């Protein structure tokens, strides 16, 4: 049962981290989208232009 | 038509299935007599009411079915109900000693004293609760000491029959004290002081010139202790009706056989009358007892 | 509750059991701390209930990155790495007109 | 309509079929003027084998 | 007249329902009391 516990200490570490490259992943995809619509007119201003 | 199914709309863990699977051939009230039934009319839990009458209770489960509890397989039951005749075997969570020659009644459960209130069933709000199975001499107790209650506490304050009941609802049977919860008057209680009333006034009027006089002449005669008792009750009864002195008797004049043959029979189809209000009729008559008082082998 | 089931179903261990007096003496005195005792043969030994745990289910993300989207077509991911030593970057453009 | 009648008890499979192994599942009759306006109406539906 | 003696029959696997299903035969049903699956899932 020790060995099962620090199995399960390394699995969720290994699973924490994996989610929180998951995480940063996403977010990185979110604040470009949000950088991204910060600055595009919408359709009639550029098809007025 | 014999084997019943029941079903559950909840689901039962292990410990539930646990408590059921020690509750095999117990007896059950069914009020329908059908085929595919449902849970929440099993039992006494949908008739069971507080403070709404134990006779209705009674008179409710000597009218209901019985059947037998066994097999139990996960959202199943299997009632079975006990053909007439053959021998059956009955396990009974009611504190109360048996007997291998007595018979069986079947009455709605008194508190113990202990109070546990779980019947080792319990589905959300709804409980399960056991119809007590009695011995007869108990059964017919209870029944005459509710008519008891019923027939004197009529017109009576508060106090008089709380000394009366105090000491009247306690029944000690075997070394079990009993007390009956809900002693509330009823129509159809009313009705059985009605046929009890009519059926006394009977007795009284037909019975024999002798047999209103016999207790006299087995008092002038021989002395003994119940006599003793008897004489005691029965001079009290003549001091509260007459002061004077109750005289002797002589040689009865209408002295005829067929006369008191037809007179004493009418009477003891009187008696019988009154009788069937507390006399229920038999349920189980055991064959076997367990020696630890929890099921029996009854011949019903 | 200690199911007695599970006694009278497991093979047990073969024990001269030895005690100095009667059974029955020793058991409605109660010596012991739990009983259960059936005169006949009780047949609740005989039905045995489960519980099914059929299987255990974890979940697997989609490990969804930034060049595997599309949305990398509007983009030009470069990594530097001294980028928090920066103030702003600026860009110069020169246009003489046709 | 067709459909609508129950089978026969009894039907010999190799009794009444036609070429190209099809079998008849029955038989409706009118006068020469509904036929003529049938063969007329649903000629795609109608062989001659 | 003669017995009604047309009588066909019909199974599971040959109807298309059983794509509704994955079938299973387990012959202690009723020694079961239920059956349990329980999912783990940590969110993104």
């Amino acid at each position: 049962l020790d060995k099962i516990l620090n199995v399960e200490a390394m699995h969720t570490v290994l699973r924490a981290l994996k989610n929180t490259a998951d995480a940063m992943e996403r977010g990185l995809i979110h604040s470009f989208l949000q950088t991204l619509l910060r600055k595009a007119p919408p359709y009639f201003v550029v098809q007025t232009l | 038509e014999a084997n019943i199914f029941c079903t559950f709309d909840h689901k039962l863990s292990i410990a539930d299935v646990g408590k059921l699977t020690k509750l095999v051939a117990a007896v059950v009230p069914i009020p329908q007599r059908l085929h595919l039934i449902k849970h929440y009319q099993l039992g006494l839990h949908q008739f069971v009411d507080h403070t709404r009458g134990y006779v209705r209770l009674r008179g409710l489960l000597r009218n209901m079915t019985l059947t037998l509890m066994r097999r139990v397989e996960g959202n199943q039951i299997l009632l079975h109900v006990p053909t007439h005749g053959l021998l059956y075997t009955v396990l009974n969570t009611g504190p109360v000693t048996w007997e291998k020659g007595d018979a069986l009644c079947v009455l709605p459960p008194l508190f113990h004293g202990p109070l546990a209130r779980e019947n080792l069933l319990t589905l959300g709000q709804w409980e399960l609760v056991l119809p007590w199975i009695v011995p007869m001499p108990l059964a017919l107790e209870i029944n005459q000491r509710l008519l008891i209650m019923g027939l004197f506490s009529l017109d009576r304050s508060y106090e008089e029959v709380k000394a009366a009941v105090q000491q009247l609802q306690t029944i000690t049977f075997r070394d079990a004290t009993f007390t009956i919860p809900d002693p509330v008057i009823d129509q159809h209680l009313l009705i059985d002081m009605k046929t009890a009333c009519l059926s006394m006034s009977m007795v009284a009027n037909l019975a024999s010139e002798l047999t209103m006089t016999y207790v006299r002449k087995l008092a002038l005669e021989d002395s003994s202790m119940l006599l003793v008792k008897c004489q005691e009750l029965l001079m009290r009864l003549d001091r509260e009706r007459s002061v004077g002195e109750p005289r002797t008797p002589a040689r009865p004049q209408h002295v005829s056989p067929d006369d008191e043959i037809a007179r004493l029979s009418a009477l003891f189809v009187m008696l019988r009358q009154l009788d069937d209000l507390i006399r229920e009729q038999v349920v189980f008559t055991v064959c076997d007892v367990s020696p630890d008082n929890k099921s029996a082998t009854c011949i019903f | 509750m200690e199911n007695w089931s599970a006694l009278e179903l497991l093979p047990k261990v073969g024990i001269p059991t030895d005690f100095l007096t009667h059974v029955k003496t020793s058991a409605g005195e109660e010596m012991f701390e739990a009983l259960r005792i059936y005169y006949g043969d009780d047949p609740e030994r005989y039905n045995i209930h489960f519980e099914a745990i059929f299987g255990t289910f974890c979940n697997r993300l989609e490990w969804v990155y930034f060049l595997t989207s599309g949305l990398a077509a509007a983009a030009h991911a470069i990594k530097f790495h001294d980028l928090n030593k920066l103030t702003t970057g600026k860009m110069l453009f020169h246009v003489q007109v046709p | 309509l067709a459909e609508a009648a129950t089978d026969s008890i009894l039907d010999n499979p190799t009794t009444y079929t036609t070429s190209s192994g099809a079998k008849i599942s029955g038989v409706m009759v009118s006068t020469a003027n509904v036929m003529q306006i049938i063969m007329s109406l649903l000629s795609s539906h109608i062989t001659k084998e």
